[PDB]
DNA sequence: ATCGATGTATATATCTGACACGTGCCTGGAGACTAGGGAGTAATCCCCTTGGCGGTTAAAACGCGGGGGACAGCGCGTACGTGCGTTTAAGCGGTGCTAGAGCTGTCTACGACCAATTGAGCGGCCTCGGCACCGGGATTCTGAT
DNA sequence: ATCAGAATCCCGGTGCCGAGGCCGCTCAATTGGTCGTAGACAGCTCTAGCACCGCTTAAACGCACGTACGCGCTGTCCCCCGCGTTTTAACCGCCAAGGGGATTACTCCCTAGTCTCCAGGCACGTGTCAGATATATACATCGAT
């Protein structure tokens, strides 16, 4: 009853989605997700020769990733799922 | 204090000090007297609510040595835990063995 | 007139919890507190020994937790490991 | 047939099995055993060789020391053979369950 | 790959095997299941702690210091296996 | 000076063990297991005791005896 | 002499006996002679058992203390055996001994 | 890279004793822990002597009554013996 | 009791893997100073142990007879040991995969430490109840009738 | 059965003392705030655990038979038990002496901490010999004959 805060259960759906790995039961895990998206990012940003790219170390899951480029540039990057479903219930008297 | 921030009764200050000067290590978490504080009231509960019951049984307001030995031999998981352990003015459990019993 | 420690009044706070009409005599005093005592320092005692057997310098939770696991037999070592939990869990809620 | 009276294989063999050191009970049945019972404390350990002969040599060890228990108890009731009252009367005493 | 009912591979000449040795001329024949009912109470009470050692150690394999220590909880110390 | 654990006494600690019927020759027997017993209790005591450099073996000296020799004793301050 | 084993006449390494000590968290401080106590005494103690069991292997004509031969020495002694009670030792075997019914008349 | 033990100093007190037996290397695992045993019971004895006392330091006169309380009687003896013995040297010159 | 032969123990020849030994590096032991706090030592208080005693009474000690339980002997049936032949699965070696132990760098959270301060806890004190108990009554044991 | 003679259990008035509640104060627990480092996280490496196959062969299994032994039954006797009487020494309360525990103040020396050598120890690698087994041999001994 948090109105903010969700579990995400993938519906039914025919052509395979490739989310399936990320799932614990048949909860979608953030925490395989988030795994598996530094672990791409960093492995990527070591293919980047001539600069220095470095991955901050981890902090909580909103800011899923902070990259530093060389050393006055600082990136937050925060992956989000897309829904183009209706809002959710409880999200409706607001905006 | 800091045994009320945890829902205790147990003294999580006095732990903390007793496994700091104790020489247990040379660090001790913060999180870790709390724990033990709380498992030690959780074992002390369990047995003055078993002697309470067993004086309560004899009758009494007033728990003496002999219903600590009454819950703490009766209860299966306490004797394990206290099998090595004479209580001082405890008695022991009535107990004939079946044979001595007459015919 | 010095301050010798011990777990009186604190034996007594639990017992006026759980049986609030039922006192307790000055002899099942004594022997309450040595019980106090010695589960303690056999909890301590298997604490310390995890965290030198592990290289650590901490008793933490994860070893108290440990050694209530070790000592306390099976049903008693579940519940007293949730109550651990839920009193850390607590105490970690709070600030 | 030609036999020895009964008693007396039984007396070379206590001799024989008390002179040599060898584990007695045979090692692979008490590896699948020893995982056997783990399995119902964390699916899927893994476990040192050294540590299932740790585990072999210590039941070996309780065993002997409990059957020599037992026979004490068997001979203290003026039998030879030991019997289920004899172990569990020995286990009773030294404090097991 | 699931394990079931190897208490039987405690077969019945090991265990007259350890009785032998032991001192035991002649065992009864009731003997094999209550020594395999002991054994096996045993090598729980013993593999629990292993396990619970290993868990803390955050280990997925029991060593072979995970079991002395175990036995040397139990009150069994046991003797040549390092530590 | 053992004699002082007399027959009687010792009658009444097998009662309460649960014993029915005591032979005669069990007297003799539990005073010499029960002057074993406090020999090494006693033993260790007064080492605590020894090297406290004190006089007076105390309770805690006791119970602390007592736990050396695996036979812990709830009850005495400890 | 240099080391302190040198200079307090034992085997037993006083400096490591000292190290472990320390980090062993038996106490706040460890005096100078408790070390060196303390490796007198571990090297007492093995001493005892290592001679016991060279006799033990001499017994038997061989030339090699295996663990058999710690063993007898261990439980053939009744003090050691009191100390070495609650112990088993890997690959130690038994005492010979068959009980006094047990034999034929 | 390393790993401690008492593998060498248990032949040292071997060779000294028995001048030419050897000892087989399962025995030395045995002996290796049977010293790692005695060690660990006589500090947590020195231990327990320290804090029953309101000490800090574990002096000689800890070890030695840890010696007396664990070790029987003429091992006792002896060992006490020996390690006063020591210590005494140790002090000395 | 002789065989005998099964088994045990004694004697020598061979092989081989385990051990006892000879290096090379490295890291932990040793040494010299500094500093400060733990332990020793002396003085003093006062509690608490020891001893002595006198009386009373509950308990120990002693005698005895009788019965009931320990112990030996015998008989009988089963059930355990022993030997053979057949079956099974351990043990060994060899390969092959890889999951996980183990070591290392980085970096941040967490815990030690110190000073202030404030309430929780210990100790002295006192009032009330709860247990022991005595007594009277009622029911239920054990044992001869 | 029954009837009794105690033994035990219930219910109520009663006293005593010990426990539970209150109050004052001192001291340890709490709280910030700072700093160092333990340990967590990741990532690489490679050891060691698991899995599997095929053979050989020792061990386990199954079965049959006989006899030793477990166990029940009976008989005798001695030795505990229970009871009554006489003795003895434990309990208790009191008082006195004084020894030793416990506390405090002061001082010193012993150990932690740190930095700087450097040799003791460990992993590596190697040569050989102690012990296990093979083969042969002398003798104990189990036992049905």
């Amino acid at each position: 009853n948090t109105r903010a805060y969700y579990f995400v259960k993938f519906k039914r759906n025919p052509k395979e989605n490739p989310l399936s790995q990320f799932l614990e039961g048949e909860i979608l895990s953030a925490s395989k997700m988030l795994s598996k998206f530094r672990k791409i990012i960093k492995e990527e940003i070591n293919d980047i020769k001539d600069t220095d790219v470095i991955m901050k170390r981890k902090r909580g899951g909103s800011p899923a990733v902070t990259l530093l480029i060389s050393e006055k540039i600082s990136v937050d990057i925060t992956l989000a799922l897309e829904s183009k479903s209706s809002w959710p219930a409880s999200t409706q008297e607001g905006l | 204090t800091r045994s009320s921030r945890a829902g205790l009764q147990f003294p999580v200050g006095r732990v903390h000090r007793l496994l700091r000067k104790g020489n247990y290590s040379e660090r001790v978490g913060a999180g870790a007297p709390v724990y033990l504080a709380a498992v030690l009231e959780y074992l002390t509960a369990e047995i003055l609510e078993l002697a309470g019951n067993a004086a309560r049984d004899n009758k009494k307001t007033r728990i003496i040595p002999r219903h600590l030995q009454l819950a703490i031999r009766n209860d299966e998981e306490l004797n394990k835990l206290l099998g090595r352990v004479t209580i001082a003015q405890g008695g022991v459990l009535p107990n004939i063995q079946a044979v001595l019993l007459p015919k | 007139r010095s301050r010798k420690e011990s777990y009186s009044i604190y034996v007594y706070k639990v017992l006026k919890q759980v049986h609030p009409d039922t006192g307790i005599s000055s002899k099942a005093m004594g022997i309450m507190n040595s019980f106090v005592n010695d589960i303690f320092e056999r909890i301590a005692g298997e604490a310390s020994r995890l965290a030198h057997y592990n290289k650590r310098s901490t008793i933490t939770s994860r070893e108290i937790q440990t050694a209530v696991r070790l000592l306390l037999p099976g049903e008693l070592a579940k519940h007293a490991v949730s109550e651990g939990t839920k009193a850390v869990t607590k105490y970690t809620s709070a600030k | 047939p030609h036999r020895y009276r009964p008693g007396t294989v039984a007396l070379r063999e206590i001799r024989r099995y008390q002179k040599s050191t060898e584990l007695l009970i045979r090692k692979l049945p008490f590896q699948r055993l020893v995982r056997e019972i783990a399995q119902d404390f964390k699916t899927d350990l893994r476990f040192q060789s050294s540590a299932v002969m740790a585990l072999q040599e210590a039941c070996e060890a309780y065993l002997v020391g409990l059957f020599e228990d037992t026979n004490l108890c068997a001979i203290h009731a003026k039998r030879v053979t030991i019997m289920p009252k004899d172990i569990q009367l020995a286990r009773r005493i030294r404090g097991e369950r | 790959k699931v394990l079931r009912d190897n208490i039987q591979g405690i077969t019945k000449p090991a265990i007259r095997r350890l009785a032998r040795r032991g001192g035991v001329k002649r065992i009864s024949g009731l003997i094999y299941e209550e020594t395999r009912g002991v054994l096996k109470v045993f090598l729980e009470n013993v593999i629990r702690d292993a396990v619970t050692y290993t868990e803390h150690a955050k280990r997925k394999t029991v060593t072979a210091m995970d079991v002395v220590y175990a036995l040397k909880r139990q009150g069994r110390t046991l003797y040549g296996f390092g530590g």
